């Protein structure tokens, strides 16, 4: 829905890194170089990043309620 | 000679003859469909 | 009264049992209750 504030297996927080993994991709990087540069090295870390998928920039579309 | 009204069809979401066919994707999110939602079916009470 | 919220225009507004369920901006017949008044707590957990 929104990145997670940890890792769920290790506990190690990535919830500071997403827009900066957002913003090496518009550089050309590719996904791992990307993490590495990140310095998630455990790949417990790593699928966080790399398999989330990002809901709420689809859901904020809805026109407020109220 | 003056026409006569017979009833009242259900219309299939999403088929030529329903109102969310037009719009657009500009609109769609101001009548509160999800773009996801490829209709095929009708909706009964 | 009792706080409600339009549908539609979001304007604020009250009713009493007697008056008609609309809007009194836009006469959207889709309304929704406020929040209450009271305190909500969450353990974060
Ligand atoms: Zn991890
Ligand atoms: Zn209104």
């Amino acid at each position: 829905m929104i990145i997670p504030v940890r890792c769920f297996s290790c506990g190690k927080v990535v919830g500071d890194k997403w827009d900066a993994y957002l913003r090496l991709l518009e550089e050309g990087k590719q996904e791992g170089d990307a993490l590495d540069e990140l310095k998630l090295k455990r790949y417990c870390c790593r699928r966080m990043v790399l398999t989330h998928v990002d809901l709420i920039e689809k859901f904020l579309r809805y026109n407020p309620l109220e | 000679g003056n026409k006569v009204h017979i009833g009242k069809v259900p219309i299939m979401l999403r088929s030529k003859f329903c109102s969310l066919r037009t719009l657009d994707e500009v609109d769609l999110y101001k009548m509160k469909e999800c773009p996801y939602d490829m209709g095929g079916y009708f909706v009964i009470n | 009264g009792v706080k409600y919220t339009c549908g539609a225009c979001a304007h604020n507004f009250s009713l009493n049992k007697s008056d008609p369920v609309r809007c009194k901006e836009c006469g959207h017949r889709v309304i929704y209750k406020a929040r209450t008044k009271r305190m909500i707590q969450f353990d974060a957990r």
